[PDB]
DNA sequence: ACAGGATGTATATATCTGACACGTGCCTGGAGACTAGGGAGTAATCCCCTTGGCGGTTAAAACGCGGGGGACAGCGCGTACGTGCGTTTAAGCGGTGCTAGAGCTGTCTACGACCAATTGAGCGGCCTCGGCACCGGGATTCTCCAG
DNA sequence: CTGGAGAATCCCGGTGCCGAGGCCGCTCAATTGGTCGTAGACAGCTCTAGCACCGCTTAAACGCACGTACGCGCTGTCCCCCGCGTTTTAACCGCCAAGGGGATTACTCCCTAGTCTCCAGGCACGTGTCAGATATATACATCCTGT
C-alpha cells in the first residue's frame, strides 16, 4: 500500500547532485555525430570527420550548454523564478554577447 | 542526414542542465536550446572547415576543432 | 589582589575547557573528524574498545580511522 | 680536442622543464628576430611553476578523492576551487573535467 | 613507412609531479590536458613578449619581456612567485 | 501655479538627450584625480599624458555604459523598470567579470 | 602629494547621466555605490596593467600607448587614440 | 643597360588605393612568418580596402543625414553600429567620442492612458 | 632630427574621396579610422600567421590571407573582401 | 617567589594554544597531514598566499587538509 | 517536532584488466666552442609638455522637500511540469571489410630573400577659407492638469 | 477626450573661428633589376583510420497519468526615488611658469644568430603488473508519511 513517490524537486535534485558529481557526455553520442554532420555538410560536402574531432565538439557543446544553463539558472532566480524560461537563456545570451 | 535536431533529446537537455544545476525546465526550453546550440554548432564548425579547407584536407582533424574553439575565445584542452 | 583573583578566575576558566568533556578529569589530545569537537585520546579508545560509535558531544558516528591524535602544545 | 661533456641549461638553471625546447620554440614560433638568452631560462621557469602548481593542487584533489592516480576531474577540482587558477584559465574548459558541484541557496528544500 | 617523430612536455610534467607528489600517478588524458595548458601558457607568454618588444621597438627578447609578460598575464600572487622563480632561476643560471 | 512633470518623463528625456550626445558624462578632474590616486597606489611618483586620461574616460565611460545597458536588462528580465545592485552583479557575473 | 577618496569624485549625477546613456529609466539609491566599487576595480585593472607596460618601456609617464596596449589586452580595444 | 622603367607602385598594379608596399614591410617586420609571398600584400591590402571603403559608405550615408559633410566618430559609430555586420566583426571594439547607439526599451515608455 | 609617423590617413582619404567625393571627415575621425586599420591589419595577419604554424608553411601567401578572411570577417562582409581580394591578386598577376 | 611561578604559568599556558607563526590571537585551526593546530586566518592566508606547506615541518596540505576546531 | 520505513548513500573485501610506469634502442635535436656583427645600454642634450598655482565665474553638484508611482508581500488559481511506470526506440558495443585520404618522400623549379641605385610617394610645416560651433529668435511639439 | 498653458526642442539665419585640406619642400623607403637558395607544389606510394553494415542487448527515450507547486495576475500598502528650486562648490578656462623626462644622437661592447661537430635526452616501442572499476555485504544520512 501507499507507493513510494518522492515530492516534485527532490528527485530533481538528486540529478543535479549526481550530475555535478559525474563528467561523462551527457548526449548520446550517435544524435550529436549525426547533427555535426549535417551542420558540417552545409559548408563543404563529401566531409570526413575525425573521432576525436568529433569528441572534441561534443566536449565544447556539452561545456557551453552547461555554462549557458548556469546563467540560465542565476537569470530565473533574478526573476524571482525556479524554472528556467526561454527568455532567462535569451537574456544571458545577450549579456553574454551572442545577441 | 535531416531532423536530427530533435535527436538531441528532451532528457539530455535535462541532463545538461541538471549538471548547470537547473532544479525546473520549462517545455519551451527544449526547442530553444535545440536553435542555440545549432547556432553554436554553425560557429564553431563553419571555423574548423575553413581550417580544413586551408589545410587542403577532405578529413576535419581535431586540430582544427581546438583551433576554431580558441580562435572563439573558447579554449579546449585535451585534444592537443 | 584583584587582579590574582581575575587571574584566577581566568585560568580556572582556561582548564574547564582545556579538558575532554567527556571525561572532565584531564587534557584533550584528539579530534572526532566527522564532527569537528575535541576529545582526549584515552576517552576515544575508552568508545572505541566497549563498542559504542557515538560522538560524546554531538553522537556522530566514527570508526577507528575518524579520529587522530592532534599537536597542542 | 678537449671539452666539457654535457650540461642542460635547465639542469644549469635547476629546472625540471627544458630551457632548450623553450629556446628553440621562441625562435621559430616567429616573436622577435632575437630572443635572449634568458628568456628561455625565465620562460622555463614561470611554465614548471606554473604546472607544480596545478599538479600540486590535483594531487591533492586526488587524495581527497582517495585516488593516487591524477585524472582530468582532478585536475577541474583544482582550477576551479583555485580563484587564482580558476582565472587564469576562465575562458579555457577541461575535457571530461566536468562542473564544480554547487547548487544555488534558494533551490534547497524549504524544510517546511 | 618510416616512423615520425612527435615533442611533448609529457615527461617534463611527470618529472614535476614527481618532484611535488612522489606517490601519485597522472593518466594520459591528464597529461594531455597538461601539455596543452603548457603549450597555451608558452604561446601567451612569447605573444605578449613579443607584442612588447614591438611596442618598444626592441628586435631581442630578454628575461624583461618575459618578466613583464607574467606580470601582465598571471594573476594576483601566481604573478609574484612566477617572477620570483623567474628570477631565482635566471640569476642561478648566470651564476652557472 | 507651479508646473511639475510626471515622474519617468524628464528621466526619459535626459536619456534621449545623452543618448543623442557624445561628450563624456564624468566631470574631468574628479576623473583625473581617481586615475591617479589608483596609479599611486600602483606606482608612486608617476606622470600622466592627457590623452591617456581622456583615453581612460572614454573606456570607463563605455564600460559604465555596457554595463547599465546589461543591468536594464537584467532589471526588465525581473519585471522591474528599476535597477539595483543584485541587477550589476548578475550582469558582471553573466558577462564573466566576477 | 597623495591622492584619497577620489572615487566619490565619481559624482551621483554622473552615474546617473551614465546610466542615461544606456537607457535607464530609474536608478536605485544602492546603484553609486555599487557603480563606484565596479569602476574602481575595472580601473584598477587597466591602471596595473598600463603601469606594467609603462614600467617596461623604463618610462616615469603613462603614455595614451599604455592605456591602448593595457585595454587591448583585457578585450576592451579602443579607437581613436593610437 | 640603364633602360628601366621609371615606377610602378603595387597598388596600381592591383589597382589599389591602399598601399601593397607599405603592407609588405609592415608583414614584413610583424614577425608573422619567416616569408611573406608576393600575393600576400595584394589580398590584405585589397582586403583592408574594401573594408575601409564599406565603413566609410556607411560613415558618409550617417553624415548625410545630419546634414553634415564631414565625417565625425559620432557618424562612424553610427555606421558601425546599425550595420549588425560591421557591429559583430567591433562587437568588442569601443569608439572615442562617438556616443552610443539611441534605443530605450519598449517597457520604459509612458504608458499613454 | 625630427620624428616621422606612418598612418593610413591618405589611403582613407583617397577611398573616400573615391566613395562619396564631396565629403570631408575630422581629425578625430581619422584616428578611428588608422586604429581600425591597424586593428584589423593585426588581426588578419596573425590569423595568417597562424595558419602558416599550423600548416607548417614558411611563407604567408594570399591562400592565408584569405583563409584568415574567411575566419575572421563575418558572412557576406567576408564574401564580398574574398572577392575582392581574388580581384586584386589578379589584376597584379597579370600586370 | 609564588607569583613569580605564577607568571611562569602564564607565559608557557598561553603560548601553546596560540598560533605559532602569527603569535597573538589563539589557535582555531587544525592540518589533517601534520596533525598541529594553528589558527584560521593564519592557514587561509597561507594558502591565499600559495605558501600550502606547514609553518614548522613544511608539510604539504590541501584545501580540505584544515578546518575549524573548537578548543575553547 | 518527532518514529520509522524506505530509499539512497558511504565503507570494507576479492578479482580482472587494460593503462600506466619503467626498460631499450635509436637518432636527431639540443649542447660546446668560437666568430662576428648588430642591438641595445649608457652618457648627453634639448625641448615638449606635464604638473602646479592663482583668479573669475559659472555650470554643476548637493541639499531638502513633496508626492506618486513602482517594489514587494500576500493571496488565489490553474496549469504546466515533475515523478513514476509501462512501452518502444535506437544507442552502444563488437566485429568485419573496404578504401579514401592522411601522411611521408623524392624532384625541381619557381618564387622569396638579399642587395645596389634611385626616385617618387608620403610626411612635416604653412596657410587659408569655409564647415561648423555658437547666439538668438520664432515656430513647432511634447507633457499635463483640468475640466 | 481634448483645450490650452507651460516648457522643451527644432529650425532658420547671421557671424566668427579654428582646423581640413591643399600646397611646397625634402627625404627615405618602395621600386627595379638582377642573383641565389630553398619552400613548396606535385607526382607517387603506403597504410591508418574513417566509413558502412550487420546483429544483439539493454539503456534510454517516449508517451501517458496524476498530482502539486509555482508562474502569474490582482490587490493593497507604503515608502523610495524623481522632479525641482536653492545654495554651494569646485570644474573649467585662461594665463603663467618651472623643470622632468621623452625623445633623439653618438659610441662602444657584449650578446645572440650562425656554423660545425658531437652525444645523450627524449621518443617510439615493448612489457610486466597493479589502481581500479566492479561486484557484493554491511552500516549510516536523508525523504517522506504519519501523528
Ligand atoms: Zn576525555
Ligand atoms: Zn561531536
Ligand atoms: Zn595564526
Ligand atoms: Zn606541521
Amino acid at each position: 500500500k501507499k507507493p513510494h513517490r518522492y515530492r516534485p524537486g527532490t528527485v530533481a535534485l538528486r540529478e543535479i547532485r549526481r550530475y555535478q558529481k559525474s563528467t561523462e557526455l551527457l548526449i548520446r553520442k550517435l544524435p550529436f555525430q549525426r547533427l555535426v554532420r549535417e551542420i558540417a555538410q552545409d559548408f563543404k560536402t563529401d566531409l570526413r570527420f575525425q573521432s576525436s574531432a568529433v569528441m572534441a565538439l561534443q566536449e565544447a557543446c556539452e561545456a557551453y550548454l552547461v555554462g549557458l544553463f548556469e546563467d540560465t539558472n542565476l537569470c530565473a532566480i533574478h526573476a524571482k523564478r525556479v524554472t528556467i524560461m526561454p527568455k532567462d537563456i535569451q537574456l544571458a545570451r545577450r549579456i553574454r554577447g551572442e545577441r | 542526414l535531416r531532423d536530427n535536431i530533435q535527436g538531441i533529446t528532451k532528457p539530455a537537455i535535462r541532463r545538461l542542465a541538471r549538471r548547470g544545476g537547473v532544479k525546473r525546465i520549462s517545455g519551451l526550453i527544449y526547442e530553444e536550446t535545440r536553435g542555440v546550440l545549432k547556432v553554436f554548432l554553425e560557429n564553431v564548425i563553419r571555423d574548423a572547415v575553413t581550417y580544413t579547407e586551408h589545410a587542403k584536407r577532405k578529413t576535419v582533424t581535431a586540430m582544427d576543432v581546438v583551433y576554431a574553439l580558441k580562435r572563439q575565445g573558447r579554449t579546449l584542452y585535451g585534444f592537443g | 589582589a584583584d587582579a590574582d583573583e581575575i587571574l584566577q578566575e581566568e585560568i580556572k576558566e582556561y582548564k574547564a575547557r582545556l579538558t575532554c568533556p567527556c571525561c572532565n578529569t584531564r587534557k584533550k589530545d584528539a579530534v572526532l573528524t566527522k564532527c569537528f569537537h575535541v576529545f582526549c585520546f584515552e576517552c576515544v579508545r575508552g568508545r572505541y574498545e566497549a563498542r559504542q560509535r557515538k560522538c560524546p558531544k554531538c553522537n556522530a558516528a566514527f570508526g577507528a580511522h575518524d579520529f587522530h591524535r592532534i599537536y597542542i602544545s | 680536442k678537449a671539452r666539457a661533456k654535457a650540461k642542460t641549461r635547465s639542469s644549469r638553471a635547476g629546472l625540471q622543464f627544458p630551457v632548450g625546447r623553450v629556446h628553440r620554440l621562441l625562435r621559430k614560433g616567429n616573436y622577435a628576430e632575437r630572443v635572449g638568452a634568458g628568456a628561455p631560462v625565465y620562460l622555463a621557469a614561470v611554465l614548471e611553476y606554473l604546472t607544480a602548481e596545478i599538479l600540486e593542487l590535483a594531487g591533492n584533489a586526488a587524495r581527497d578523492n582517495k585516488k593516487t592516480r591524477i585524472i582530468p576531474r582532478h585536475l577541474q577540482l583544482a582550477i576551479r576551487n583555485d580563484e587564482e587558477l580558476n582565472k587564469l584559465l576562465g575562458k579555457v574548459t577541461i575535457a571530461q573535467g566536468g562542473v564544480l558541484p554547487n547548487i544555488q541557496a534558494v533551490l534547497l528544500p524549504k524544510k517546511t | 613507412r618510416k616512423r615520425s617523430r612527435k615533442e611533448s612536455y609529457s615527461i617534463y610534467v611527470y618529472k614535476v609531479l614527481k618532484q611535488v607528489h612522489p606517490d601519485t600517478g597522472i593518466s594520459s588524458k591528464a597529461m594531455g590536458i597538461m601539455n596543452s595548458f603548457v603549450n597555451d601558457i608558452f604561446e601567451r607568454i612569447a605573444g605578449e613578449a613579443s607584442r612588447l618588444a614591438h611596442y618598444n621597438k626592441r628586435s631581442t627578447i630578454t628575461s624583461r619581456e618575459i618578466q613583464t609578460a607574467v606580470r601582465l598575464l598571471l594573476p594576483g600572487e601566481l604573478a609574484k612567485h612566477a617572477v620570483s622563480e623567474g628570477t631565482k632561476a635566471v640569476t642561478k643560471y648566470t651564476s652557472a
